[PDB]
């Protein structure tokens, strides 16, 4: 009419209406999963696999929106995601239960302000009283089932059937290398894919695994020093054709006979220099392996883009693809390189470990492609989900047994100072009502009968429902004695970022305009 | 092609009130926020006046025309573009009542002109002078992070703004705001600001870990040919022969070894110890080589430079830029007195101070990695705009709405003379400025009428300059409390208006015609 | 059905300034006629206010129930329902403007209220007395006759009215119009006019030129049957036989014969001379042979007389009707002074005068045969209850457009209280009473404002009653020329504004139901 050129809706009078149908459009996608459930949705892109996933990591990473209110939670659940291990759809559900809750505000008759003010009050009340239900503690961090039980509850949220092997070889994996005192990375455990058996075959391996035949001589020596490239087996005598059929055997005779001796002299002078093996990336040849089996060289044949990137970012070296001989500029530190059969497979083995910054690689196997995948994702959530930073954990009763004990006290702390600051108090008091409605849900059962016996027993803090089905009318189950904790500082944040993000939604919304050419 | 009617006045009201009625909810502290996005999806965020109006797509070529002449008026003074609109839309909105009622365009600009007259009187009259100190100063840098950024890191910026004021102004010519570099970074916290009272060196040296503390140095800026890559050249032209280019190698190689034996004799004889460092700025390589026996000796080189470092340094130290390393005088280096080096990210800066006077002072600030740095930059460059015109004069009058209301008070009853046509103008002036003080109420959160009839009975009773409270709605005098304002943005504000509501309803028929 | 909206406010206020800008022509003595014509060609001029409101077909029910409620308080005083809507739609717009800026009606209610209260404080106050005389009277009737008829005719008419009231009122009671007849002619002339002190009879006798110089003359009324139709009659049922018939034909001609003999021996011994005559009034017919017999002796018997004449004649003498012509107390004969006999036209009039008790003035009025004499009919009506209006008090106010601005002066400046709610519908109440006299200026052919201005600069200089002047538009007093007014009239017309502006505001929603 005057600024917009007939393309958005926006105005005097979308406030109330367009900015929040689109984020509960968003977070309506997403309450299907959140919690032990066979929810799989399937994700076509440009693959052209098919493949079912769980996790709305993926979900959302797929998913292409065109909208700045449902791009300004992505925004926040990449940050969550690059500071703690878990921690997505806590996030978008509060901000969309906060936004269903204050658009009846909206529509009553008040002001931003105000719900601004009190949301920001009602956090910093929830911040200040949150250090106040520690209950377990981590002991010591040498021992074994310490940390099993940690990562059976961790790896519970996404595999249900298997969870106790993996779980077992996260931590002999884990306790390997350095514990969380000190330092510990996190980018040096690397996890192989191995097409032979299933699952229930796996072990452990301490330092490189790579699925590497071998044509030549077991070198156990410690000259041998590494020479990664790129194609140095690709062409460097370009032959063409002459006539239809055959030309002369003379020519022919010669050419092969120049090729052997550039060959012969270009792997002398690549031996003679200080490199006693040599990685390659390219085709093979009957008179090329030859030359290897008669010159005790190791000769690859496998060759991949990851492995040739993975070696060039732990080793330091760079790859020449050069026609003439050049020098010997790719000196590592790697010296005891090791062969060894596993799976009727040839694998290396490097040695190069000095009390300090420690490698592993776990070894998978399963039957397809489409099945280590979530695995994977499993085994690096546990990783992720053990650092911490911090000796002691603190860990807390999760699962939706300290969010009812956090609301019914922002709820008695809200009845007492007057004004018109109780309705936001008491609007983010029933946000936190969110978490056990949706593992309700996607049980089975109702979830107004689980609220009514979670409020009505006690306010012990140490009550929540179960899976079973001996446990979802009822809901009367103690997690302290069996083992299912959550993050502290995890959910501090998930809570941090969400009332970020809920006002910065509420402060942004007048009149969305366009920027001229 | 013929057209003899009013239509031109009535749509050119209506395009006046649409453009008020867009821009209208961003006055006084409590204002909402926009967004634009359009361009590849870039969301971007602000709530200046001037950047929003040069930033827009008006399909109206009237309300066009009128922001971009709204814009070519901010130049002038600090930030005076907004709270504009409202006035001449209400001057407009009466002048259309006037002569649908009946009257003549001449009588009503003859009483705008007499208005504005008066009230620049009054504005003259009314003007009082007050000691520039610290406490002033730091009250208005408040006030303008207040009326930009939200209240909660309006505090470590105003005060860095006020010491680097401070630091800088020292002589009595009026200051100049090119000496002040702001930079930016990325890091993971919000609030992070930092005063540096000397330069900042974006780039370091290719190996680390030798010395730093580096008291007294000496700094030469140079532009020679020192290692620029190992590659083969010649003279840009390819050629056939390989001894030509290798003789020419064998060149360049023996003179860059002359070039390091010559500044190495000359580090050994303007030196011979380890207190005195020389450091040297190129923005060719340095191969590790050479690098490693000048620093065996105690001489620093670091690569890579750019252009506005090297000028930043030859314009405060005082060195001459010359294409040699010869053994000359040394009178062209410039004197350093504290080196660091900080190490954060993947490229470490250098930080030099305590060197000869200090007029250059950096105001580093990081963010939390989005697009809210280049709203808190403008923020803070509108915050050091309104210092700067804060203090180049003696006079400033309170605001917070209490020089409107007295200017309507003084215009309505002490007329300057008893003139009916000349009334029916004054009247219609002084009922729009009012629009201030009822915006400000209607955005606070409270009634229009009821706290305008109450602040204008406060100001019949007591007398003095009642301002208007956005907490309880209660007529207070802003004269204790802290509102500030400027001397010259008023006056320019008036003309302003004056300018446009008289050049606008003289506008007889517009005819559809024209080429270019 | 359902409908939550301020649709209806919306409406109703088209409605009135369309009721407003109707009827707004007909204001001040320079005003434009109208006419009126649908049933069979009938031309009717007219140019008052409830006259037109009255006979018209409004399309609008709001506008037809304003119009109803407006001409049912006309029955209170003389003329009011003229000068009423203009100052209805100003308050009205000023209400809806107030409601479209932000405020409630009640507030707007109690405003208007205590406007009208002090408003009428004013008027008691400003009041003054006057000795009613001969020139007030003379005046008010002209400017009545001015501001109805045209400036011509408007001489002979106002000495005829001011003779008639001197005549009828000589007692201490409030006069009545109930004994003054206004009867109309045709003639071929139209300036003509005439004042009889006494009655007036259409019809006279069938035999005329015998006498007409009859001194004191008794008068007596009845109702026999003297002679009604020579046809023979029975009782209302006709039958076979003639004789019966006959025989009742030849009674009825020997009672005939037997009152005409009885009343000719009463006439010869209440009498016996020439100066002593008789005049018989009857409503049935007179046969020439006993006609002539009975002007023979000097008594004069008219035939065909109407019901309202000789109700007239036994109200103003003083007579008893009988049914019986026999000799009985002369106390029932009325006593005459004057009898004259007018011809003209096909029917001559009779005009008896000097009789005693003069309470009986006609004013007999003749036009060019057209509908004119109904105009000049209500025109003098229109006088005659001015002038009633004007003796019944001894206060009369001067006008031409002198108690407005006063009005508005005093509800401006000297405000009875401090509040800005009231005083924001006492500037609309003050503001809506200057439409009369921008109104006159515009309608007597000047400017609108200029004029306006001259007064207000006239009336803050000197300080006295300034009035309009409709002819060279200067500011004149109009306590010297002749212009005067009432005063319960202005009174009642506040009242009644007050009334109907009070009862719109409150209209919520408008629903569609009802089936009576
Ligand atoms: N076996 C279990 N028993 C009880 N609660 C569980 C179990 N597994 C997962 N949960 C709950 O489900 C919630 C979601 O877990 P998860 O999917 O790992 O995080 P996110 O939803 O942020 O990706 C957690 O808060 C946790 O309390
Ligand atoms: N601290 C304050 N308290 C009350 N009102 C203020 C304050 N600071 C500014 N204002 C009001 O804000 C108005 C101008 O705001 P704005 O249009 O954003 O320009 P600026 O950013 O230069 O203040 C002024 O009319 C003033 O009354
Ligand atoms: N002689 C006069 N000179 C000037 N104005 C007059 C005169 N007589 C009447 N008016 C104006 O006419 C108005 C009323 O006229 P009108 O509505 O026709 O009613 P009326 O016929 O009772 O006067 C008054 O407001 C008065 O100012």
């Amino acid at each position: 009419m005057l600024k917009e050129g007939a393309k958005h809706f926006s105005g005097l009078e979308e406030a109330v209406y367009r900015n929040i149908q689109a984020c509960k459009e968003l977070a309506q996608t997403t309450r299907t999963a959140y919690g032990p459930n066979g929810m799989n949705k399937m994700v076509i892109n440009h693959l052209e696999k098919l493949f079912v996933t769980n996790d709305a990591a993926t979900i959302l990473r797929e998913l292409e929106v065109q909208h700045p209110a449902a791009k300004m939670i992505v925004m926040a659940s990449h940050m969550q995601e690059q500071e703690v291990g878990d921690g997505t759809n806590f996030v978008l559900v509060f901000a969309g239960a906060l936004l269903e809750l204050a658009e009846e505000l909206l529509r009553i008759g008040l002001s931003v302000s105000e719900v601004i003010e009190g949301y920001e009050i009602a956090c910093r009340k929830a911040h200040e009283i949150l250090p106040n239900l520690v209950c377990c503690s981590a002991k010591n961090l040498r021992d074994i089932d310490e940390v099993s039980s940690l990562l059976r509850t961790s790896i519970m949220s996404k595999q249900y059937g298997n969870e106790v092997f993996l779980a077992k070889l996260i931590a002999q994996a884990c306790v390997s290398i350095f514990p969380d005192s000190g330092h510990f990375n996190v980018d040096n455990i690397r996890v192989c894919k191995i097409l032979g058996s299933g699952i229930s075959s796996s072990s452990v391996l301490h330092g490189m695994v790579f699925k590497k035949e071998t044509e030549g001589d077991v070198t156990s020596v410690k000259d041998a020093k590494i020479a990664v490239y790129s194609c140095p087996f690709d062409g460097m005598i370009t032959e063409t054709k002459g006539t239809v059929l055959i030309k002369t055997a003379e020519e022919l005779m010669n050419f092969s006979k120049g090729e052997e001796n550039l060959m012969d002299a270009q792997v002398k002078a690549i031996a003679d220099t200080g490199a006693n093996v040599v990685v390659t990336g390219g085709k093979v040849a009957d008179m090329a392996l030859h030359y290897a089996n008669k010159y005790n060289i190791m000769l690859v044949r496998l060759n991949s883009k990851w492995d040739l990137r993975r070696l060039c970012k732990t080793v330091g070296a760079t790859a020449l693809p050069r026609l003439t001989p050049p020098v010997l500029e790719e000196m590592g530190h790697c010296d005891s390189v090791y062969l060894s059969e596993v799976g009727d497979t040839q694998v290396v083995v490097f040695k190069h470990e000095k009390e300090d910054g420690a490698i592993s690689t776990i070894v998978l196997r399963g039957s397809t492609d489409n099945l280590m995948d979530d695995i994977e994702r499993a085994v690096d959530d546990g990783v992720n989900t053990f650092k911490v930073l911090t000796r002691d954990k603190r860990l807390v009763p999760g699962g939706g047994a300290t969010e009812i004990e956090l609301a019914k006290q922002i709820t008695s702390y809200g009845e007492t100072c007057p004004g018109l600051e109780q309705y936001a108090i008491k609007k983010f008091a029933e946000a936190f009502e969110a978490i056990p409605r949706a593992l309700a849900e996607n049980s089975g059962v109702k979830a107004n009968e689980v609220i009514s016996k979670l409020y009505a027993v006690h306010q012990e803090g140490n009550k929540n429902v179960g899976l079973d089905i001996e446990a979802e009318v009822p809901a009367v189950k103690d997690m302290l004695e069996a083992g299912i904790l959550d993050t502290y500082l995890g959910k501090y944040w998930a809570i941090k970022l969400a009332t970020n993000a809920a006002v910065t939604v509420l402060r942004v919304d007048q009149i969305i305009m366009a920027k001229p050419a | 092609e013929v057209a003899r009617a009013q239509a031109a006045l009535a749509v050119n009201i209506s395009a006046a009130r649409g453009l008020q009625d867009v821009l209208r909810t961003n006055l006084g502290p409590k204002g909402t926020m926009k967004m634009l996005v359009s361009g590849a999806g870039d969301i971007k965020l602000t709530k200046d006046g001037n950047v929003l109006l040069h930033e827009m797509q008006i399909q109206h070529p009237t309300a066009s025309l009128i922001a971009k002449v709204a814009t070519a008026q901010d130049d002038i003074t600090g930030d005076g573009t907004t709270s504009n609109v409202l006035i001449i839309g209400e001057l407009l909105k009466q002048a259309d009542l006037y002569i649908s009622e009946g009257l003549h365009p001449r009588i009503i600009t003859e009483g705008f002109e007499a208005a504005k007259e008066k009230a620049l009187q009054f504005l003259e009259e009314v003007k009082v002078s007050r000691e520039m100190d610290r406490e002033t100063l730091i009250d208005v840098a408040r006030t303008s992070l207040r009326t930009k950024v939200h209240a909660e890191l309006a505090d470590v910026l105003t005060e860095a703004v006020v010491d680097s004021i401070l630091a800088i102004k020292k002589q009595d010519e009026p200051i100049d705001l090119f000496m002040i570099e702001i930079m930016e970074m990325k890091h993971k916290s919000e609030t992070d600001t930092s005063l540096i009272r000397g330069l900042v060196l974006d780039h370091g040296a290719r190996h680390p870990d030798m010395k730093k503390r580096v008291e007294d140095a000496y700094i030469l800026t140079c532009n020679v040919s020192l290692e620029y890559e190992k590659t083969e050249v010649n003279s840009g032209f390819f050629y056939k022969s390989a001894e030509e280019r290798e003789k020419l190698v064998k060149a360049e190689r023996k003179f860059i070894e002359d070039r390091v034996k010559k500044i190495i004799e000359l580090k050994r004889k303007v030196c011979g110890d380890s207190d005195k460092g020389f450091v040297v700025i190129n923005q060719k390589g340095i191969d590790p080589f050479s690098l490693d026996a000048l620093s065996k000796e105690g001489i620093v080189a670091l690569r890579r430079a750019k252009r506005r470092n090297m000028e930043r340094l030859t314009l405060a130290c005082g060195g001459v830029a010359l294409n040699s390393f010869d053994d000359l005088s040394p009178d062209c280096l410039g004197h350093a007195g504290l080196v660091y080096e900080y190490t954060l990210g993947e490229e470490k800066f250098t930080f030099i101070e305590k060197c000869n006077n200090p007029r250059s002072v950096t105001l580093l600030i990081k963010g939390p990695n989005k697009h809210t740095l280049t709203q808190i930059k403008d923020a803070v460059r509108d915050g050091l705009r309104a210092v700067k015109n804060a203090i180049d004069d003696g006079c400033v009058v309170p605001g917070a709405g209490a020089v409107e209301v007295a200017m309507a008070e003084a215009l309505i009853k002490h007329k300057p003379s008893v003139k009916g046509r000349a009334q029916l103008g004054v009247q219609a002036f002084a009922d729009a400025l009012l629009i201030i003080p009822k915006v400000l109420a209607q955005n606070s959160g409270f009634d229009l009428q009821e706290t305008l009839v109450k602040i204008q009975a406060e100001h019949s009773e007591s007398g003095q300059l009642v301002g208007v409270d956005l907490n309880t709605g209660e007529p207070m005098v802003a004269a204790e409390v802290g509102v500030w304002d400027n001397y010259c943005v008023k006056k320019q504000l008036l003309h302003s208006c004056t300018v446009i509501a008289t050049n606008i309803l003289l506008v007889d028929e517009i005819m559809r015609a024209g080429m270019s």
